[PDB]
C-alpha cells in the first residue's frame, strides 16, 4: 500500500512521499502522460508499468511486509500480489536513491500540458 | 498517504 510505499521512500531517500514524489513530472502520482522528464520521473513511469503487470491487485490498498537486512530491502512472504507489489515499490525507492543527484525542484507540481508526447511499458 |  502507499502507507508501505511512503515509509520505503522516506527511508530511502529522507524525503516525505507527499510533497517530493506526489506531483514530480509527469509520472510520480496522479498522472500518465507524455515523455518523462528526467530519471526521476521514469523511476515512477517504470514504477506505473509494474503496477500495470497486475490487472487483478490493488496497489494503492493492499498492504504487505517488508524488512531491513543491514540497509537491503526484503519483502516478506504474503499473498502472491502483495509480493509483486513490494517487488515493484522496493524497485522504485531504489531508483529514486540512485537518482537523488539529479532531483530537481523544477519539476515538483509539474503542469498537465507539458506533459507531451508518448511512451509504451 | 497517496503518491496516487
Amino acid at each position: 500500500s502507499l502507507l508501505e510505499f511512503g515509509k520505503m521512500i522516506l527511508e530511502e531517500t529522507g524525503k516525505l512521499a507527499i510533497p517530493s514524489y506526489s506531483s514530480y513530472g509527469c509520472y510520480c502520482g496522479w498522472g500518465g502522460k507524455g515523455t518523462p522528464k528526467d530519471a526521476t520521473d521514469r523511476c515512477c513511469f517504470v514504477h506505473d508499468c509494474c503496477y500495470g503487470n497486475l490487472p487483478d491487485c490493488n496497489p494503492k490498498s493492499d498492504r504487505y511486509k517488508y524488512k531491513r537486512v543491514n540497509g537491503a530491502i526484503v519483502c516478506e512472504k504474503g499473498t502472491s500480489c502483495e509480493n509483486r507489489i513490494c517487488e515493484c515499490d522496493k524497485a522504485a525507492a531504489i531508483c529514486f536513491r540512485q537518482n537523488l543527484n539529479t532531483y530537481s525542484k523544477k519539476y515538483m507540481l509539474y503542469p498537465d500540458f507539458l506533459c507531451k508526447g508518448e511512451l509504451k511499458c | 498517504a497517496v503518491y496516487s
